[PDB]
């Protein structure tokens, strides 16, 4: 976490873990990528809250969404970055070798390259997630353009 | 995040501390001026009875 | 790039399609380079310079 101390201060700083879900058109994807890095009931897995994201029938469509905020309360968005480690890793994950992410609001804007990178294997695994927290207010549309790599 | 906290922490602390200092010094002032009123109907008490 | 003898910034622009704000799909990254005297700044650009 980049600015680690800020993001578990701020959660911390909440006292709720309420969570809903919500229906992206996420589209042309194959979704519900799993690693057997992480064991749920014996099974290759992911995080709970989040979604990896691969691509479908060696092709991924660019990912071009939206969520509105018609409501009366802030939301708290929480997203991730993978760290491809070789380009031959890179072409199997997200099937274009160029990672791209970007996410807004109407107040503010991050965008984040990916940097593939070979890294020292925690639990076996060559790879890390970065995680970034976007807030928004209300009657802004959180949208996020993506080439992949996207949590 | 962090930084915005940081300072929140130093305007309470700032806030805080003056806040129990100026406490003290009105409060230290009040007894002195009523010490020094009575002290010197004592003194006035003690010229005549000298 | 921008640069001074005693410091140096740049930025590359990242191409995205972010929401529009008064019909404008686009924004406007804003630094500020302080210069002392004695220092001549260079702005070396391929473009998408203010
Ligand atoms: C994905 O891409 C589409 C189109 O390539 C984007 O749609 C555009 O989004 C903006 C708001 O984000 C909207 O602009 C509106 O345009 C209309 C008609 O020109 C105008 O009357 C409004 O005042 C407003 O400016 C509009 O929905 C659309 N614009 C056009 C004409 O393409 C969108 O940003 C992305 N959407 C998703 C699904 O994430
Ligand atoms: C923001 O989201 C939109 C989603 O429509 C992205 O637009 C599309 O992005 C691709 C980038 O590769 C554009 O080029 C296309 O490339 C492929 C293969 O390299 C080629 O088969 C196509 O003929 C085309 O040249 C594409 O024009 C564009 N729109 C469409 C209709 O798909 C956009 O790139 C995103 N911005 C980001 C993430 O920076
Ligand atoms: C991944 O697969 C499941 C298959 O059931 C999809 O459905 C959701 O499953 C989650 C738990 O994994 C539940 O919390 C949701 O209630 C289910 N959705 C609905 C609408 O009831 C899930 O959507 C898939 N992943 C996607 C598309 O992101």
């Amino acid at each position: 976490v980049p600015d680690y101390a800020s993001l578990r201060s701020l959660v911390a700083s909440s006292g709720t873990l309420e969570f809903n879900n919500e229906s992206f058109n996420w589209t042309g994807v194959t979704q519900n990528g799993t690693s057997s890095a992480c064991i749920r009931r014996s099974n290759n897995s992911f995080f709970s809250r989040l979604n990896w994201l691969t691509q479908l029938n060696f092709k991924y469509p660019a990912l071009n969404v939206t969520m509105p905020n018609n409501e009366q309360f802030d939301k708290l968005y929480i997203w991730g970055v993978h760290h491809p480690v070789t380009d031959k890793d890179q072409i199997f994950l997200y099937a274009q070798s160029s990672g791209r992410i970007t996410v807004s609001t109407k107040r503010s804007q991050q965008a984040v390259i990916p940097n593939i990178g070979y890294r020292p294997r925690i639990r076996n695994i060559p790879s890390r997630i970065s995680i970034y927290w976007t807030i928004v207010k209300p009657g802004d549309i959180l949208l996020i353009n993506s080439t992949g790599n996207l949590i | 995040g962090r930084i915005q906290d940081l300072e929140k922490y130093v305007e309470d602390t700032k806030i805080d501390l003056w806040s129990y200092n100026a406490e003290l010094l009105v409060a230290l002032e009040n007894q002195h001026t009523i010490d020094l009123t009575d002290s010197e109907m004592n003194k006035l008490f003690e010229k005549t009875k000298k």
